[PDB]
Parts: C-alpha cells; structure tokens; sequence
RNA sequence: GUGAACCGGAUUGCCGUCAGGAAAUUAGGUGCGCUUAGCAGUAUUCCCCACGCUGUGGG
C-alpha cells in the first residue's frame, strides 16, 4: 500500500516475462521483480519537497 | 600458474577453469574472470548451473555461500560416480 | 550446419543401453541423475570443444530424449511442418483438423524447457500414423533459435504449404 | 615440545567410484604440500578462516617437519597412516575443512616429551634416503651407437653394492658408518622394502611479453623427482643425551622436505 | 541554440487517443502500420495541467491566436507493429454484447525548444526562459493524456531520456524503420533503447548529449561508449545539468 | 517563419447460472568378452649452495 500526490502505475516491471526456474517458483520472482522496480522507481523520480512513504 | 596449480575449494591440483562471468568472449579475456578448479568441483558447479539461468555472472567458489552445497553436491558426485562409464566413451 | 551433423551422427551410433537411459530419465532436467549427465558429456562436450556452434546444453539434451523415445530415422525433407500438413487431409474438416491444429499452434507460447510433452504427443500421432522418416537436423536448427519470430513463421508456412496439396 | 600427529585414509573399497584421497598420494610433492599448508599466518587465519582464497607460499610459516607414510592395516578394513612430527602445534581443523572425503577417521595429536637415559634398549622404524653423490662422464644420444663427451657430472645417484653382497649387509654397513656421529650403535638391522619414489612439481618459465608490459605470460612445466627409498627397522642403543635428541627433530639423512627421516622410536 | 529531448517510454493497455470511429490512432512507417499518439495530445495533456503551473509564462512556450511559440512536439510513434484487440463487454440489470478496443504499445518523443526565441518572449528576462524550460521538462516527464484512464489504469512512468544541443533540429525516428523484434535474451525496452544506441554510434563516424536512467537501469549502448557525454540517476539531476550546460543556473 | 501560425473525440457497461471420453489387448522367440604382463639385487636422480678432489644442507 502506498501514498502519493500523482498516480503511479507499477505495471512495468514484467515487461519481460518472467521464466520459471528450478529454484523458486512464480510468486517469489514476480514480487522480487515488483520489489526492483519499485526500489529502481523509489532512488529515480523522486522529489525531497513531496516524499512518500508505504 | 597464478593459483600455483591449486584448486580454489578443495586445494587438489588444478586441471579445468571455469568463466566467473561472460562479458566478454572469445577476443578478449582479463585473467579475473577465470578460476583454477579440479574436475569434481568443476562437474559440481556444471550441474548447479543446468536450470537456473543466471546467464552473465556465474558461481563463484570464493563466496563462502556456495560451499556447503557445492560439498554435498561433490558428495552426491563421489556416491554415485561410475568411473567406467565415463572411460570407454559410449 | 556442421556440428549438428555429428551430433545426430553420434545419436545414431547409439545402442540399445544407451537409448533405455535415455529414456528412464525423460520429463527431468540432467541434474538429478548422474549416469545421463556423464553420458551426455561423453556424447556432447569435444563437439563443442572443436565447433564452437555446437548445439546449448538443454536443446541437444531436449534431442537426446525425444530421439531416445521416437528413434525416427533421419532423413532430409522429412521435416515436422510438412509431415503435419501431410496428415492434415485425412480427417474430417468439422471436428477433428481444429482439434490436431490447437495442439500444433500451441507450441508458439511454450518455452524449450516446457516443449517435451506437446513433442512427445506430436511424434505419437506420427507414429499412429504409419511414419518412419523425420528431419531432426532441421529440427534442431529451428529449436536452438526457437525464440525468433521467422523461424516459427517458416514453420506453419511449411505446413500450410504441404497442406493445400 | 615435540608434536606428533596421525592421518587415517581409506585406500580401498569400490574401485569404480571418485577416490580423490586415494588420488592424492601418488604424488610426494603434493602429500608433502597438503601437509604443508597445515600452518597458516597469524593474518591468514583472520583473512580467510573458510580457506577458500588462492594459495600463495609466502602467507604461511616456515617449520622442517618430518613425516612418513604407513600401510597394511588390517581389521578387515584397509588404512593408509601418516605420521608427522612437528615443533609447532598443526592446524589439521584448517587444512582439510573442505577436504573430508580424503580421510577415514578424524585428525589427532598429542605432545611428546622424549626423555632418555645412555645406554638405553630402543626400538626405531626408518625409511632411509639411499644417495651417493658421485663423479660421472656424459652418456647422449645413444641412437645404436654411444656418443661421449668430455664433461664429468657431479650428480646424486643411489648407494650401490657389489655382486658379492647382500643389500641388507651394505646398508647395515651405510649405517654403521654414520651411527657414532648421530649418537647410537647398532646391534641388528634388516631390510624390509627397498624401492623408488616419484615426483612432479609446477615450475614457471617465460613464454611472451604482455602488449600491456609488466610481467610476462608464462606457461607451467613439470620436472622430475626421482629418490631411493628403503625401509628398515631393528633396535639400536644410545651413546649420548643430548646428542640422540640431537639427532631426532633434525633427521639422519638427506630430502627431509619430501618425509626421508623420521625417527619412531619405542623403548623395548 | 535548440535544446532537443528524446523520449522513450512503456505504456499499458489502454487507448489514450481515439478517431472518429474510436480506433486508436495509427500512422504508417517502415513498411508497416505503427501505433500513434498525437502531438495535440501531448499538447493540452502537458497544458492546462496543475503540475506544470508553478510577460507571462505558458504564451511564449505555447501560443494561442503572430506569437511564435517556441516549443514544437512530434507525433508519438511505436516501436512495433501495431497489435490492437477489441474487447466484449456486456451491461447487468442487477434485479446485448458490446464491443470496446485498446492498444498496447512502447513509444518514441522527441522535444525540441528554441532558446532564442524563448528569450525574444521573454523581453529580455533569462532565468525565467530557463525556469519555463525546467518547468515544461517536469511536466513533460510525467504528463500522460487523459483518456480511458478510469477503466485502464495507465500510469507508467518513463526508462530513458537523452538530451541533446544540436545544430539543427533532427530527429531519430528513422532508428525505427525495422520494426522490433523480441527475443527471449532482452525485452522491448532493452531492444529500442538498443535500437537508439546504433543510431547515435553512427552518424558522427559517418555535438553533446546528457543522458539519464533511473537509478541507471537500462544503460546507453551495449559496451562502453562515449554515445552519451554523462549517465545520470535523477530526473531533477538531469534537469540541473540541462541548465547548467545553458549557463550558471540553479534549480 | 510554409492553404501556413493558434488546435485532447471526451464522459457510461458482470458473459453469470447446464455436462464421466467409455468399453477389450503376452513384446515372446537365440548368443563364452577369449588368448598377456616382478613395484625391484644395483651401475646416471630434475635443480641449487657450501667445502675437498665423496661427506653436510635446501627444493
Ligand atoms: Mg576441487
């Protein structure tokens, strides 16, 4: 959940589509690669006027 | 002949080498992405790396975090292993 | 392309032991089981030791299995687009060609690793079919670059070629 | 103090599995390296407790230990024992951390204080480095016909005996000859396995200068290592204190880095 | 002096624009049909906005009714073949099946402003022709048009800007006359922004350019080329460095 | 500074209720891996330093 004055959409980060290793399954890389776009989006566009938090 | 011919685990003599990463091939190649290993840890780190598809960088077996499965996989190699089968090459 | 060709070469020169371990060891990766790895690197490695086109890692293992299972003679122009195409006719156009066509255009939303059993169903109605010839040559040139959209474009153009005769 | 350790291998059971233990003593230089890093740095230990960093010589201590290998163990089990006698206490816990398949058993040791009084009946076991150094002319070539040039070679070459005499009789003798400087008299001595060890060792050489410069690019080449070796075991007497202690923990004879002198010593 | 901004961004599904019909809008190029968003979206999507209002400012960057505007934007192009699907809908009485259609495509900006004539508006005044520049380069980094925005959701946020100080005003739309591919060892992203690399490889060996990407996620060029003068990791960082290379300016 | 300059096709919508692929099949018939081999009673042990014309010390 999150807080914002602008609507952001984190629709981006399965551009790529996100293969199944023998390793983890769908779930956990679908949120760790949420989590990287959301980190990569967090340290970008980023304003100290309008911080944000969630 | 920089790791005196020692394996980088288990410190048996050196025959193999495997690629730490793969930015750059066949051309050109700093000497840092190469490690000297023994065929047990070389056919071990092979068979960690068959479905994971981690493509550029590979296992390093100077991080601490891959030994204790790099050595159970090595004990799985040396428990299962058959020796003729790998000579006579069917 | 060369190394291929040594590569279904070797294939062939295999015994009947050979293509059994092959076969107890089909719907895995190669991990697992010991003696398959060992004997795929027997069969694999000085290829790509010598050619540097050498066919990846799970591809010629994906090969290995269905020729173990299958064990199609290989032949030039026996390829899988015009086979399927060449069945095509002999059914009836209501029911039964939507039905064989489905599980043939499925195979362009699966990956290399998930393209064992909608092969294994593809060459079993082949051999319900009374066939005995198969391209595997063309076969792996076309799966190791699978990811591209010519190589599946060419492939139901084949078919559709070899099915309007 | 004297520290005295024992390793335990296998050597045996299923000959179609990976032994790498089994692999390992085939060759001296790399039994006697593996013993060898057996000491570490007082840094090293803190930079690299997982001992997984490239080996270099120069990051360990420098100690002449003394070693020897055993076997024919029965029990109905094989075992193969090295002994290894040290004045510095080893690290066996760091030296084979990632190497447990080698050994059959876990590493012990324990101190040795040997004291002894003159004229003493002791029992001793020795593998004994069976050399002569001699004045030889230069043999080439010989493709049928033996081509001699002027040089003479001043080379290590074995003991040899005539065709009159037993190998025990000119060894007992070999012995005898050295036994009143080392401090000891022999009353029985015999032979009990006589024969040769092998050796290959890494040695660098230049190939070509690097476009970038600083170095070179090297290549390793391999050399020989051929000794003689020959077993004995008998009971000898002591003429001198701290002349015996002189002669244990320092060796009685020569290629002491490749475990050529070891004294076991037990009081019969 | 024309400072020129290229502009490359993901979209979702979506239909932002809209004929006649309803169609999503669509141009022709490279031998195929190419997904279209207008320039007279962009403009009144980055005008008459709140976020962008912060001599008189908003006339002599965009005019209305011999005022000689000196921003120009460019139609939005695609860099694929154009996929459009048509959705059914049907409508409850909770106590007919319709048809709607949307478009998903990855598009190419180009921005270009005159410096000159931006001062000329300003009647002298400097730092507020800067201050206007900075100002529509905010609004134009996170400005989407408002189109069926309730019942898709799109929000995305840009993957790359380049910014350049060019002679003359030059496009990089024919980058883009082969139509982007996808292979299983990249995505579209990745491939386009490739796409741009070899064309400013080019050029030169047959001018300066800032480059940024957020927290350098997709970087320019596939090996270590000097394509782009600075890498950097902030979207106010960039704008900075564009006004630093126009003069002594604080943001 | 161009039939040019200024220039959003925008607002509304659940595809939701109904289904056994089912009945029946031996992969069985034949094959020696066979003829061979001391880890030891020797006559050069790959390199280096020191001392005399073989004895210590290090790889
Ligand atoms: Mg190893």
């Amino acid at each position: 959940v999150e807080f914002k004055n602008s609507p952001i959409s984190y629709a981006n980060a399965f551009v790529r589509p996100v293969s199944v290793v023998k390793e983890s399954d769908l779930v956990e890389q679908s949120i760790g690669q949420l989590s990287n776009y959301v980190n990569d989006i967090r340290l970008g566009y980023y304003d100290e006027q309008s911080p944000v938090i969630g | 002949v920089m790791d005196h011919a020692a394996c980088m685990v288990c410190k048996a003599p050196a025959t193999t080498v495997q690629h730490v990463n793969y930015r750059r091939a066949g051309g050109k190649e700093i000497p840092e992405d190469l490690r000297a290993l023994c065929r047990l840890c070389h056919d071990a780190c092979t068979m960690l790396e068959y479905g994971s598809g981690m493509t550029t960088n590979r296992i390093d077996p100077c991080d601490p975090i891959w030994r204790e499965r790099i050595l159970a996989k090595r004990k799985e190699i040396v428990e299962f292993r058959s020796r003729g089968q790998r000579f006579r090459k069917m | 392309n060369r190394g291929t060709v040594d590569f279904i070469a070797s294939l062939e020169n295999l015994k009947e032991g050979d293509l059994g371990i092959l076969r107890k060891l089909r719907g895995a990766r190669l991990d697992e089981k010991l003696p398959g790895f060992d004997l795929f690197s027997a069969l694999w490695w000085p290829l790509r030791q010598k050619n540097q086109r050498a066919p990846k890692r799970e591809v010629a293992w994906l090969i290995a299995k269905l020729f173990a299972e299958f064990r199609f003679e290989q032949r030039e122009g026996a390829t899988l687009p015009i086979l399927m195409g060449g069945i095509c006719r002999k059914l009836e156009p209501k029911k039964e060609l939507p039905r064989v066509l489905a599980r043939f255009d499925q195979l362009a939303s699966l990956d290399i690793m998930q393209m064992e059993e909608p092969l294994s169903v593809i060459m079993g109605i082949l051999r319900k079919h009374q066939q005995v010839c198969l391209d595997w040559v063309g076969l792996t040139d076309v799966l190791s670059f699978w990811e591209q959209e010519p190589v599946k474009r060419e492939w139901s153009d084949s078919f559709i070629k070899a099915y309007k005769i | 103090m004297i520290y005295l350790s024992r390793l335990l291998i296998d050597t045996g059971g299923n000959p179609d599995r990976p032994r790498p233990g089994r692999k390992w003593l085939d060759n001296i230089y790399n039994v006697h390296r593996r013993l060898s890093m057996a000491f570490p740095s007082g840094l090293r230990r803190e930079q690299d407790p997982h001992f997984l960093k490239p080996f270099s010589p120069n990051d360990f201590q420098k100690t002449p230990f003394l070693f020897r290998v055993d076997n024919n163990i029965d029990g109905n089990d094989k075992r193969a024992i090295i002994i290894v006698q040290s004045v510095l206490e080893p690290d066996w816990d760091y030296c084979f951390q990632n190497a447990l398949d080698f050994l059959a058993a876990p590493p012990e040791t324990k101190e040795y204080n040997p004291e002894f009084k003159a004229g003493q009946l002791l029992r001793f076991r020795l593998r004994v480095n069976a050399s002569v150094r001699r004045h030889i002319p230069e043999m080439v070539q010989q493709d049928g016909q033996t081509i001699e040039t002027g040089k003479i070679l001043h080379k290590r070459v074995s003991l040899t005996w005539d065709a009159s005499s037993t190998p025990d009789q000119a060894l007992a003798d070999w012995l005898a000859a050295k036994s009143p400087k080392l401090g000891f008299t022999l009353q029985r001595c015999e032979l009990l396995q006589l024969g040769w060890v092998y050796g290959s060792k890494p040695e660098p050489k230049n190939v070509k200068v690097k476009e970038q410069g600083q170095g070179y690019w090297r290549e390793h080449k391999y050399n020989p290592l051929r000794f003689r070796a020959a077993l004995l075991e008998g009971v000898l007497e002591v003429d001198d204190p701290k002349l015996f202690l002189k002669t244990l923990s320092s060796g009685i004879g020569k290629a002491k880095s490749f475990g050529f002198g070891l004294l076991s010593v037990l009081p019969i | 002096m024309l400072i020129e901004i290229h502009m490359i961004q993901n979209h979702s599904p979506a239909n932002l624009n809209r004929d006649d019909l309803g169609a999503p809008k669509t141009c022709y190029f490279g031998g195929v049909l190419r997904s279209r968003i207008s320039s007279q979206c962009i403009k009144r999507s980055i005008r008459t906005s709140n976020d962008f209002k912060a001599l008189a400012p908003d006339i002599a960057l965009c005019g209305r009714m011999t005022v000689e505007a000196a921003l120009q934007v460019a139609h939005a192009i695609s860099t694929h073949i154009a996929r459009p699907e048509i959705d059914y809908f049907v409508a409850a009485d909770d106590v007919h099946i319709g048809e709607s259609m949307f478009a998903s495509a990855c598009f190419y900006k180009y921005f270009s402003i005159d410096w000159e004539q931006l001062v000329k508006n300003l009647k002298g005044d400097t730092n507020l022709a800067a201050h206007t520049v900075g100002a529509f380069l905010l609004a134009a980094a996170k400005t989407n048009p408002s189109g069926k925005q309730n019942s898709f959701a799109a929000h995305n946020y840009p993957d790359g800007i380049l910014v350049e100080f060019k002679n003359s005003p030059i496009s990089y739309a024919n980058a883009f006359v082969r139509p982007v591919s996808v292979v299983k060892e990249s995505d579209l992203v990745e491939q386009s922004i490739g796409q741009l690399s070899n064309y400013v490889n080019d050029i030169r060996l047959g001018v300066i350019g800032f480059w940024f990407s957020p927290n350098n996620r997709y970087p320019l060029g596939y090996k270590h080329s000097k394509l782009a003068s600075r890498n950097i990791g902030n979207l106010n960082e960039l704008v900075g460095a564009v006004l630093d290379y126009i003069g002594g300016f604080k943001w």
